[PDB]
């Protein structure tokens, strides 16, 4: 399993950017998926989660400008960022979280990140 | 008769997260355990049932190695009656645990400049896990009461947090990897063994 990020770039604040992870590669069960950002000199924080039963969680800082969606079709997850403030740069990462299926077990994977940046 | 796969497991490139641990059945081989005892590279040797000596004189129906890694100061943890964000939440052992843990500072494998998300542990949890159970759920902590409503907040924890290992951390905030050896009997007579 190989995730990649993708779209994001500079834009002026108050825009708007789909950001596209791009599953590769088999595994025995199907996982949850997580975007994180890591913002200048700041740590790995949480922006949201999907999971199996489709519920979503939201960071409280990004919550109602920020959805989470996967198109299983195409092994796609998107990241609708919406009314871009300053706050919301960073690098920011696809995770896919663990499953089991009988004895295996999968672990999980990150992937390199993309730059967004936020200006005014 | 070849010989037992623990190769596989100590040697292993990649190693699990600890909230999301591993777990390897041995079956249907010899063994030599004075392979694992007499390696210089173990930090880490408790036996609990069983004097090592003596149990390469004797023979399991099934034997299991539960393998993860975490922080050096949580090698403690991985024992009989212990307690804390480890034993409570992402690995226990019993009270009346029969076999080994082996560990050993990965800190030259699993550390990078800038950190290494990828091994991760579990913070929360509305109770303690029963020994040997795994939970790799997701799923918001609800600290307060005051329900989360899927954000993540105050009082309101994503409760897997990463460990990002540093190589410039002290000994007890760098990476050890562990693996607990399990031994069992049943019915059905034996399948691993000593030469
Ligand atoms: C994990 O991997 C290492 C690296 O490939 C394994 O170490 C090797 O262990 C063997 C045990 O059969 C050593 O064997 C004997 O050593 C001498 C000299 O050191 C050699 O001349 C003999 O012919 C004989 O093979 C071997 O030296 C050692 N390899 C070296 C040079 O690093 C280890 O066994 C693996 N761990 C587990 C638990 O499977």
């Amino acid at each position: 399993v190989q995730l990649v990020e993708s779209g994001g770039g500079s834009v002026q604040a108050g825009g708007s950017l789909r950001l596209s992870c791009v599953a590769s590669g088999y595994t025995y069960c199907s996982y949850d998926m997580s975007w994180y950002r890591q913002a200048p000199g700041k740590e790995r924080e949480f922006v949201s989660i999907i999971r199996r039963d489709g519920s979503t969680a939201y960071t409280d800082a990004v919550k109602g400008r920020f959805a989470i969606s996967r198109d299983n079709a195409k092994n796609t997850l998107y990241l609708q960022m919406n009314s871009l403030e300053p706050e919301d740069t960073a690098m920011y990462y696809c995770k896919s979280w663990a499953c089991s299926s009988g004895e295996y077990l999968y672990q999980g994977d990150w992937g390199q990140g993309t730059q967004v940046t936020v200006s005014s | 008769t070849n010989l037992c796969p623990f190769g596989e497991v100590f040697n292993a490139t990649r190693f699990a997260s600890v909230y999301a641990w591993n777990r390897k059945r041995i079956s249907n081989c010899v063994a030599d355990y004075s392979v694992l005892y007499n390696s210089a590279s173990f930090s880490t040797f408790k036996c609990y049932g069983v004097s090592p000596t003596k149990l390469n004189d004797l023979c399991f129906t099934n034997v299991y190695a539960d393998s993860f890694v975490i922080r050096g100061d949580e090698v403690r943890q991985i024992a009989p009656g212990q307690t804390g964000k480890i034993a409570d939440y992402n690995y226990k052992l019993p009270d009346d645990f029969t076999g080994c843990v082996i560990a050993w500072n990965s800190n030259n494998l699993d550390s990078k400049v800038g950190g290494n998300y990828n091994y991760l542990y579990r913070l929360f949890r509305k109770s303690n896990l029963k020994p040997f159970e795994r939970d790799i759920s997701t799923e918001i902590y609800q600290a307060g009461s005051t329900p989360c409503n899927g954000v993540e907040g105050f009082n309101c924890y994503f409760p897997l947090q990463s460990y990002g290992f540093q190589p410039t951390n002290g000994v007890g905030y760098q990476p050890y990897r562990v693996v607990v050896l399990s031994f069992e009997l049943l019915h059905a007579p034996a399948t691993v063994c000593g030469p």
